[PDB]
C-alpha cells in the first residue's frame, strides 16, 4: 500500500484533494454553536386555579 | 406501469441490437441476463436506503440501462475480440479478458459516481426529485461492476462459442455474413480516415471549438422548467 | 425560492473537479484526463439539437438523461484512450499507432451499446399517451446526444489524446518505444 503509492504519487496527491474538497465542503455546510446540545430535554406541565 | 413496459420494451430491443454483433443467441444472451440482475438488485437496494418506486426511480432503471448494457457489452465484446486475435479457449479468454479491463470498470464506476452523486446534493423540494435519480443511478451502477465481475464471466466463460484466428465471420453465407463482411470492410475506413484526420490536427480543433459555441449558444437559448405539466385525465372547473 | 435558488451551477463545478482528479488517478497524470474530459460537449451538442428541434424545455428530465449520455461518452473516451496508453506501455508502440489500434479495437463496442441504447430508448421519443411528456422529455434528450456522442466522439476522442501528448511530452516521444 505505501509502496503502491510510491510509484502513484498522482494517486496519493489525487485522494489527498478529494478529502479537502469534502472538507470544505462540509465547513460551509456545517453549524456552529457554543456546545452541543448537552443539557438534558425537559417537558412542563402549567397549570392555574 | 407504462414506464414498466418501456424496461421490457428497451431490453427486447437491446436483445436485437445484440443478435445483429454477436450473431448467436448464447453470446447474447449474456448481457440479456445482467440488465434485469442489476435492474432487479437496484429494487433492492433502494428498498433498504428507504425509496420508493416512483417516476423518477423507474426512469433511473430505464436511464440506468445504457450503464448496465456497456458493462456487459464491453466484457463480453473484449473476449470475443481476444477469441479472435490469438484463438483461445471460452475460459482462457475470458480469465485473461477480465484481468485486462477489470481495473477500468472499476475505475470507471467511481468517475461516474462524480457525476451523479453530486446530484444527491440539491437542496429543498428540488433536491429530493433530483436525489432519486443519484441514488438509483449510482446503486444501479454499482450493482452493475459488481455483476460484471462475478457473473458475466462466469457467463462468459462458460457459455461463449469458441472462436477462432481470424474467423471474424466474414466466412459465414447469409444476411450475418454481409453484416460482418460489410463492418469488417467498414472497420478499415475508420482508421483509414482516423489515420488521415491525426495527420492535421489544426482543422480540427477550431471544428470543436465551434461546437462549443453551438452548445454554449443552444444551451443559453433553450428555455427552462421544473416537471412537464402531464395530462392527468382529469382536470377543475372553479365558479365564483 | 426562497431560501438561495441556483445551486447546481457550483455542484457541476466540484463535480467537473472530482472527475478530473480521478481520472488524473486512473492514467497517472494530470494532462491525459483532458482528452477525456473533452468529450462532455460532443453529446451536449445533440440533446440540445433534439430538445429545441422537438420543442422541449430543460426540465429536470432532460437534465438527468443529459448525464446519462455524458458518462456513456466519458466512458467510451476512458476505456479508448486507457486502450491507447496501455499500448504505449505494455507493448512499446508510437502515438500514432497506439491510438489507431486502440481506436479500432473500441469501435465494435461503442457502436454496440449506442444502437442497443438509442434504439433501446426509441420507445420513449415514440411515446404517446399516459407519462408521455415524462417519456418524451427523457427519451429526446438522450436519443439526441447518443446520436452526436457516437459520431463526434470516434472522430474526435483519437484526436484529442494524440494532441494532448503532445503539448504535454517531454522530448521521449513520439517515433517507437523499446523496451
Ligand atoms: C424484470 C426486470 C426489471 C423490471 C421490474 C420492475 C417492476 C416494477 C413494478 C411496479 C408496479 C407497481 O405495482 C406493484 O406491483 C406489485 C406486484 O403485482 C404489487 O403487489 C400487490 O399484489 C400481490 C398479489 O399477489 C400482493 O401480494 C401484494 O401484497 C400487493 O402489494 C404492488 O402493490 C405494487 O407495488
Ligand atoms: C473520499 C476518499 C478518497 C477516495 C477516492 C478514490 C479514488 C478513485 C479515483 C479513480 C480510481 C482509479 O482506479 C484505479 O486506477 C489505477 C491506476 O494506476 C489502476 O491500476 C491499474 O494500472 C496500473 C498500471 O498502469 C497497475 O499497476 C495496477 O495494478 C492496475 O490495477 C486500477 O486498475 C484502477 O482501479
Ligand atoms: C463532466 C461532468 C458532467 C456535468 C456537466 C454539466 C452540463 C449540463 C448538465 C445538466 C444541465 C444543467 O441544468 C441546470 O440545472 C438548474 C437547476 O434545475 C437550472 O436552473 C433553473 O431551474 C431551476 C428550477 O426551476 C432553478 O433552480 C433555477 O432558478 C433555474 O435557473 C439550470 O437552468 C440548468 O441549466
Amino acid at each position: 500500500m505505501p509502496n503502491f503509492f510510491i510509484d502513484r504519487p498522482i494517486f496519493a496527491w489525487v485522494i489527498a484533494i478529494i478529502i479537502m474538497l469534502a472538507g470544505g465542503l462540509a465547513i460551509l455546510k456545517l453549524p456552529v454553536a457554543q456546545y452541543p446540545t448537552i443539557a438534558p430535554p425537559a417537558v412542563t406541565i402549567s397549570a392555574s386555579y | 406501469h407504462e414506464v414498466v413496459k418501456t424496461l421490457v420494451e428497451a431490453i427486447i430491443l437491446v436483445f436485437l441490437v445484440m443478435y445483429l454483433f454477436l450473431q448467436n443467441f448464447r453470446a447474447t444472451l449474456i448481457p440479456t441476463i445482467a440488465v434485469p440482475v442489476v435492474l432487479l438488485g437496484t429494487f433492492a437496494v433502494l428498498a433498504a436506503f428507504g425509496f420508493s418506486i416512483n417516476t423518477l426511480t423507474m426512469f433511473g432503471m430505464v436511464l440506468a440501462i445504457g450503464l448496465l448494457v456497456d458493462d456487459a457489452i464491453v466484457v463480453v465484446e473484449n473476449v470475443e475480440r481476444v477469441m479472435a486475435e490469438e484463438g483461445l479457449p471460452p475460459k482462457e479468454a475470458t480469465r485473461k479478458s477480465m484481468g485486462q479491463i477489470q481495473g477500468a470498470l472499476v475505475g470507471i464506476a467511481m468517475v461516474l459516481s462524480a457525476v451523479f452523486v453530486p446530484m444527491a446534493f440539491f437542496g429543498g423540494s428540488t433536491g429530493a426529485i433530483y436525489r432519486q435519480f443519484s441514488i438509483t443511478i449510482v446503486s444501479a451502477m454499482a450493482l452493475s461492476v459488481l455483476v460484471a465481475l462475478i457473473l458475466t464471466p462466469a457467463l462468459c466463460a462458460t457459455m461463449l462459442k469458441p472462436i477462432a484466428k481470424g474467423d471474424h465471420g466474414e466466412g459465414k453465407k447469409g444476411f450475418f455474413g454481409w453484416f460482418n463482411r460489410m463492418f469488417e470492410k467498414s472497420t478499415h475506413h475508420y482508421t483509414d480516415s482516423v489515420g488521415g484526420i491525426l495527420r492535421s490536427t489544426g482543422r480540427y480543433l477550431v471544428l470543436y471549438l465551434i461546437i462549443v459555441v453551438g452548445m454554449a449558444y443552444l444551451f443559453v437559448r433553450l428555455p427552462s422548467s421544473f416537471l412537464p405539466d402531464e395530462d392527468q385525465g382529469v382536470f377543475m372547473t372553479m365558479v365564483q | 425560492e426562497r431560501l438561495s435558488g441556483n445551486q447546481a451551477p457550483s455542484l457541476y463545478a466540484i463535480s467537473l473537479i472530482v472527475v478530473f482528479l480521478c481520472l488524473a488517478a486512473l492514467y497517472e497524470s494530470w494532462s491525459i484526463p483532458f482528452s477525456v474530459m473533452l468529450v462532455v460537449p460532443l453529446g451536449v451538442i445533440g440533446a440540445l439539437l433534439a430538445a429545441t428541434f422537438r420543442g422541449l424545455t430543460n426540465d429536470v428530465y432532460f437534465q438527468v438523461g443529459l448525464l446519462t449520455t455524458i458518462g456513456l461518452s466519458a466512458k467510451n473516451a476512458i476505456l479508448i484512450v486507457e486502450f491507447a496508453k496501455d499500448l504505449m506501455d505494455k507493448e512499446g508502440k508510437g502515438l500514432i499507432e497506439a491510438t489507431l489500434d486502440a481506436v479500432r479495437m473500441r469501435l465494435r463496442p461503442i457502436l454496440m451499446t449506442s444502437l442497443a441504447f438509442i434504439l433501446g430508448v426509441m420507445p420513449l421519443v415514440i411515446s404517446t399517451g399516459a407519462g408521455s411528456g415524462a417519456q418524451n422529455a427523457v427519451g429526446t434528450g438522450v436519443m439526441g446526444g447518443m446520436v452526436t456522442a457516437t459520431v463526434l466522439a470516434i472522430f474526435f476522442v483519437p484526436v484529442f489524446f494524440v494532441v494532448v501528448r503532445r503539448r504535454f511530452s517531454r522530448k521521449n516521444e513520439d517515433i517507437e518505444h523499446s523496451h
